[PDB]
């Protein structure tokens, strides 16, 4: 209900070319099943992620489970039940680029969606059947949750 | 009385007028009660390259703590910055004169560690 | 399978000249699918089972494996799985992990060295793989890349055992090997790695007689060639200037003198430096640097290796032209040393650069021995008019 | 896991690439192989070929744990009517058992017979001025004499009047190296 | 006269005792004329080089470069303190970039609240690797060094002087052209106020800790000075024995001086690069150089590693005495230290001969500055 | 050849027109040959402009000062009008010309 995407990933690399920023690092992750790559900037301070972790990641268009489609204002007093209580790390940001392996004759097979969470970048390279919910210059959430 | 616009200078060609005068409760302060008397620009240093101002400030902390008027003849070789830092470290300070200033308005301690210490200023 | 057959027939009828031209046109097929690579390398193994001409098959397999390493295969595990090295498992597994990392681990070479220099060595074809010796040259003779003085002699002993020992496979068993020249090989490679470690250039001029003693050995000469490649091709190197720095280039002349199989790599280094535009140098100084490199190409031409050199000079006069004065200097220095009789390929290749595009500049003041006129007269006397 | 044939076709079925993809040892666990063994005749030939080539990129101890299951996948792979799967099974049948791949590929295949016959004739007639391997730039003189015969001399294309000025260069630098050695 | 910071750059007025002249227009007609022609919002973009002249001056520029990094996060109270200073804020607190565990705003969101209207620019940070746009990650920059402002919101990248400065095509020039000129006045004021008030929380300094490299770097510097000094001495012993050969086009002495200057410039450059590989990303010299606010890489190399060759009239320190530069040197001494090369840095301090040669180079600079002024002013007068 | 590949608007290909334009505009372009003649004439004008520029600029550089920043204006039009450039467009190329 408003979810654009949902998959379980598995952390393979943490910022392998060196650590450019001390508080935020990027995670090179492969999916558990869908064969797709995800490069994710996460705050290590408030939410530490170690290598070899496994996490669920659910891009949702809104947190409110009815799909009420909020504007994006900070409402800390709204007691409408959101989906963020299932999760433990919610990032809001806009998706800024959907490039893909396309040709001027036939369709695109492998898509690559780009999304910035404030400044924290995430590239999700997968197949077009899984990234079809993404639209350029829309507002998405992140909703990751680590699990053993 | 020194007011803003009054032109002060170091002993290194680091002149500058008074921009503003804050009271003591607005001025930042260390873990002890020490506020600055002057706060100079950090951008006044790196293109002008008065490293001797910084070394005067470091030797000033060492001098005011040790209780002796410190020596700054130019061509010495018995005083370099590493000996000054090893003398400063014994009086319970950071090696390189940095000291955690607290903010004077909000009270939240400043994320960077402000270089502080006594220099010799000249009123022009 | 049949396309592979006819392309192998094409290359094996071609030779060393066709080794450069046909091998990407052969390797884009057999590295397209890695299963096709497995099929092709298995055929290379079964054909290289024979000692009656299988060395060229092994060579083509090694260039296909080198192209697979370039394009992005981890094809060393396939290479070790084809080999007899997997009959002795743990050494081959160590080589598998190390050639999958593409770098030298000292602990891994202690694992190897514990298995070598005993009374049961592995069959020496496990260490003769050329990518492994290339990683040795990278990890040992880079001008930086210091080696920590303790497993150093283990490295030198492994390279000496690789490039030294002989064997007699009398029906898949050895009965007579020897180790009596790897002490000299070890001493030579140790002296050369010390000379590459000391990094002090007056000392490089001083111990140059010992370095000339060292480059009598082929593995030493290949290593010095890679070190001079990695030293001279540093940008803004040519700022020490003695006779426009011919010292390392005199080592090029020594490598070209004492051996013959390194000549393609030597020519590749010289034409890499000749194509490289040297910024921040004077233009006359650049021109005399090019004259020095052409002196080295003349020295390669003197020791037999002539036809790729003259082919490159024709290629850079015709296609994407260099300075004409450099080609004139090359013609001047080549014709001051050669004498008849003349093989027809050299005449056929040396004619159009001389007769087209700067006839006049070759003769200025020679007199006592006649210029190009003698070569023109001999060229009329050889061929059938000129045709 | 559940639906593991679809899982192999998902993680390995990008047919636009034909090499063994990396992290193939992290995609081949013994439980996953024992899930492959019952659904092996269902998945496509390209993914099956990726699988059979990825079974060689495992480390030796993991192959030595459960080589029987890998041999069962090999025996099911040799029955398939695909040419590539049959040929790769014929090569790869000896890898978990011995460690070395097969070299006797000659029976059951007229292709291997034609290639080996034509190429044994071609190799037998092409021994003149043979291409020495890339190892021959390294090993010594007498070791090369042991390996692949003596040194083939270059073609004397001309006659040399006088030695070039590089002889003068090496003479002068040897004199300089004597003079520097005595300081 | 309290005047603002970004108007320093067109005025060239650096507050160290500068005094300015203030004219008052007396008629109402000339008051409207000055308001409609010579207002500083109407004089942002100059006609001489079709770029702005205001830009963002030094301390706001370093604080905005540290502000817009990827690892900057802001608590709710610090956000509400910063948004108090935006004049152009419509009263809506943005959705955080981090909702859970803690509501935590990234500094690029507050900077997107600054950036007015809906303007779209793509710039590159000063330390953007040139091999980044070749391979992968050309749209997901691992160093966060690719500035994209898009639909009036800062997507990504760190804003150095190539983003907010007086370079053409910058963010402020496009804010002038796409939006109005009152809107750019607001944009300058909002950047200055809210980035100074974040800088109270952050704080920025410079120190003697920022001028000291670790001992491995000092060993590298001293090994490079020793190697180049021995190389100059062996060039000298080649030059004495007539073994140096002349470069075609000049004398043997000018060939020698080219060799010595080439070795010493290579030493200065190699020691300068080996110094500036060791700042550890918190060094405030690097903080001001990377933002481009004040200084350059040469100042870092001269403070940490080596001052370098001192020059008088484009060549080395001449022989003012009979065939020697100072009476401490032997006659005909063409070495590094005799002829003005300074191997010490400003952290270690100069030896007295190096002090005097450094004073010579500085006197040449002051002579240039003092003699330039009258001739340039007379050229300006004739042209007008 | 890079100029002809990048600027000509090859109309004979079906599938490229199907991806770039909507199907009514596709059959409008493919049916009429007058529109094909006008597209060929504007490529004629761009070859003429290429020869004019190569006379004007013999040094191969193109950093030239001009008033309207057209690429930024195209990108502003994209961001205002919410393009989603994966979908086939709906402006007729004869309206562009
Ligand atoms: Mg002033």
């Amino acid at each position: 209900a408003g979810i654009l995407f949902e998959d379980i990933f598995d952390v393979k690399d943490i910022d392998p070319e060196g650590k450019k920023f001390d508080r935020v690092s990027r995670l090179h992750c492969e999916s558990e099943s869908f064969k797709m790559d995800l490069i994710l900037d996460v705050n290590i301070q408030i939410y530490p992620v170690d290598l070899g972790d496994k996490f669920r990641l659910v891009i949702a268009s809104t947190l409110y489970e009815d799909g009420t489609l909020d504007d994006g204002e900070y409402n800390p007093t709204d007691d409408r039940p959101s989906r963020a209580d299932q999760f433990e790390y919610v990032m809001y940001g806009k998706v800024y680029r959907i490039e893909g392996d396309e040709t001027s004759t036939e369709a695109a097979t492998r898509l690559s969606a780009y999304v910035s969470y404030g400044g924290l970048l995430m590239r999700l390279q997968g197949d077009a059947n899984n990234l079809h919910g993404f639209e350029v210059d829309s507002r998405v959430y992140l909703l990751m949750k680590k699990l053993a | 009385i020194p007011q803003i616009g009054d032109k002060f200078a170091s002993r290194h060609g680091q002149k500058g007028t008074c921009g503003i005068q804050y009271r003591q409760e607005d001025m930042p302060f260390t873990c002890e009660g020490i506020t600055p008397d002057i706060i100079i620009n950090p951008h006044a240093i790196p293109s002008r390259m008065t490293i001797g101002h910084l070394i005067e400030c470091l030797q000033g902390k060492v001098s005011a703590n040790k209780g002796e008027i410190g020596d700054a003849t130019p061509f010495n070789d018995a005083v370099n910055v590493q000996k000054i830092s090893n003398l400063l470290s014994d009086y319970g300070y950071h090696l390189r004169g940095n000291e955690v200033l607290y903010n004077g308005f909000t009270g939240r301690k400043i994320t960077s560690q402000i270089f502080i210490g006594p220099t010799y200023y000249q009123r022009l | 399978s049949r396309v592979l057959r006819t392309s192998l027939a094409t290359i094996l009828d071609g030779g060393e000249e066709n080794l450069e031209k046909n091998l990407p046109e052969f390797a884009k097929m057999v590295c397209h699918g890695e299963h096709t690579y497995l099929f092709a390398q298995a055929m290379m193994s079964v054909l290289a089972q024979e000692e009656q001409g299988g060395s060229a098959v092994r060579r083509i397999a090694q260039e296909v494996q080198r192209f697979a390493q370039e394009k992005g295969h981890d094809a060393s595990q396939i290479t070790l799985a084809l080999g007899t090295a997997a009959s002795y498992p743990r050494a081959c597994q160590a080589l598998g992990a190390m050639l999958s990392k593409g770098a030298l681990n000292p602990a891994d070479i202690t694992v190897l060295f514990k298995m070598f220099t005993s009374m049961d060595p592995p069959p020496v074809e496990l260490i003769r793989v050329p990518a492994f010796l290339d990683l040795f040259m990278q990890s040992l003779f880079k001008p930086g890349a210091r080696i920590n003085q303790d497993h150093k002699h283990k490295y030198i002993h492994i390279l000496a055992y690789a490039a030294s020992v002989v064997e007699t496979w009398k029906k898949n068993k050895r009965v007579s090997i020897n180790k009596d020249e790897l002490k000299s090989t070890s001493k030579a490679v140790e002296t050369v790695h010390n000379l590459c470690c000391n990094e002090n250039a007056s000392e490089l001029v001083a111990e140059l007689s010992t370095l000339y003693q060292c480059i009598r050995f082929p593995v030493v000469a290949m290593g010095v060639l890679k070190w001079v490649d990695w030293t001279v091709s540093e940008p803004r190197y040519f700022q020490l200037q003695t006779d426009h720095t011919p010292v390392h280039l005199a080592l090029l002349d020594e490598i070209s003198t004492c051996h013959q199989l390194l000549h393609p790599q030597v020519l590749q280094l010289l034409v890499k430096l000749f194509e490289t535009e040297h910024s921040q140098l004077d233009v006359m100084e650049q021109l005399e640097l090019k004259k020095t490199l052409l002196d080295r190409m003349v020295h390669l031409l003197s020791r037999g290796y002539v036809l790729p050199v003259v082919s490159y000079i024709r290629k850079c006069l015709e296609k994407l032209d260099t300075d004409i004065s450099l080609i004139r200097y090359f013609v001047t220095e080549v014709l001051d040393v050669i004498a008849p009789p003349y093989t027809s390929d050299f005449v056929q290749l040396f004619l159009p650069i001389l007769e087209n595009d700067s006839i006049a500049g070759t003769i200025k003041t020679e007199g006592e021995h006649d210029p190009v006129t003698e070569f023109i007269a001999h060229c009329k006397s050889n061929f059938i008019m000129v045709n | 896991e559940s639906d593991t044939g679809l899982w192999l076709h998902n993680k390995l079925g990008a047919t636009d690439e034909l090499w063994a993809p990396p992290s193939i040892a992290s995609l081949l666990t013994a439980a996953v192989i024992d899930n492959i063994r019952l659904c092996f005749h269902g998945l496509s030939s390209a993914v099956k070929l990726k699988l059979l080539l990825g079974t060689l990129h495992l480390p030796r101890r993991t192959v030595d744990e459960m080589k029987g299951a890998l041999m069962e996948i090999i025996q099911l792979a040799s029955l398939d009517s695909d040419p590539w799967v049959l040929m790769v099974a014929d090569i790869l049948k000896s890898f978990p058992d011995t460690g070395s791949l097969n070299l006797e590929l000659e029976e059951q295949n007229p292709n291997v017979q034609d290639i080996l016959g034509e190429l044994r004739e071609k190799v037998g007639e092409c021994e003149a001025s043979a291409m020495l391997p890339l190892e021959c730039q390294y090993l010594n003189k007498n070791a090369l004499t042991t390996l692949a015969g003596p040194l083939t001399p270059p073609v004397k294309h001309f006659q040399l009047k006088r030695k070039p000025k590089s002889a003068t260069l090496r003479a002068e630098l040897l004199q300089k190296s004597t003079e520097t050695a005595q300081q | 006269f309290r005047l603002n910071l970004s108007v320093t750059t067109p005025y060239n007025a650096d507050f160290d005792g500068d005094e300015m002249n203030l004219h008052l227009p007396q008629s109402l007609e000339t008051r409207a004329e000055i308001q409609e022609l010579a207002m500083v919002p109407r004089m942002i973009v100059t006609p001489q080089s079709n770029r702005p002249v205001m830009g963002i001056v030094q301390d706001t520029l370093t604080a905005v470069r540290k502000f817009t990094k990827r690892d900057v996060f802001l608590e709710r109270g610090e956000v509400m303190n910063l948004l108090m200073f935006l004049s152009t804020w419509d009263g809506k607190v943005p959705q955080p970039a981090i909702l859970k565990p803690r509501p935590l705003w990234t500094g690029k969101q507050i900077f997107s609240l600054i950036i007015p209207g809906h303007i779209n620019c793509i710039r590159t940070h000063s330390t953007h690797p040139d091999d980044e746009d070749s391979g992968p990650y050309k749209h997901i920059s691992p160093g966060d060094t690719k500035v994209v402002v898009e639909n009036g919101e800062l997507i990504m990248g760190i804003l150095c002087k190539k983003s907010l400065g007086t370079s053409a095509g910058s963010l402020v020039h496009i804010s002038y052209l796409e939006m109005g000129h009152d809107i750019t006045r607001l944009f300058y004021s909002n950047i200055q106020t809210v980035i100074n008030n974040w800088l109270l929380i952050e704080g920025h300094t410079i120190g003697i800790g920022d001028s000291i490299a670790d001992s491995k770097t000092y060993q590298d510097i001293q090994n490079t000075i020793k190697k180049a000094k021995q190389d100059v001495i062996e060039v000298i012993e080649k030059a004495h024995n007539n073994e140096l050969e002349p470069t075609p086009g000049n004398t043997l002495r000018q060939t020698f001086e080219n060799q010595v200057n080439r070795i010493l410039n290579d030493a200065r450059d190699k020691t300068g690069s080996s110094a500036q590989k060791s700042l550890s990303e918190y060094n405030n010299f690097k903080s001001m150089v990377v933002s481009g606010a004040k200084g350059s890489k040469i100042n870092i190399s001269q403070v940490i590693a080596v001052v370098g060759q001192q020059n008088v009239e484009g060549k080395r320190i001449p022989f003012g005495f009979k065939h020697r530069t100072l009476p401490h040197f032997i006659k005909d001494d063409y070495g590094p230290e005799s002829r003005g090369f300074v191997e010490n840095s400003y952290l270690a301090g100069l030896t007295p001969t190096e002090f005097f040669f450094h004073a010579m180079g500085g006197r040449e600079g002051l002579i240039d500055t003092a003699v330039k002024t009258a001739e340039t002013g007379y050229i300006q007068r004739r042209l007008i | 050849k890079a100029f002809e590949k990048k600027f000509r608007f090859d109309y004979t290909n079906e599938r490229a027109l199907r991806r770039t334009l909507q199907e009514d505009l596709v059959k409008d372009v493919l049916s009429n040959a007058h529109i094909q003649n006008e597209l060929e004439r504007e490529f004629e004008r761009m070859r003429e402009d290429r020869e004019v520029l190569r006379v004007i600029f013999p040094t191969g550089d193109s950093k030239v000062v001009l008033p309207c920043n057209l690429l930024r204006m195209i990108w502003n039009a994209q961001k205002i009008f919410h393009i989603n450039p994966r979908l086939p467009s709906d402006l007729h190329p004869i309206k562009v010309v």
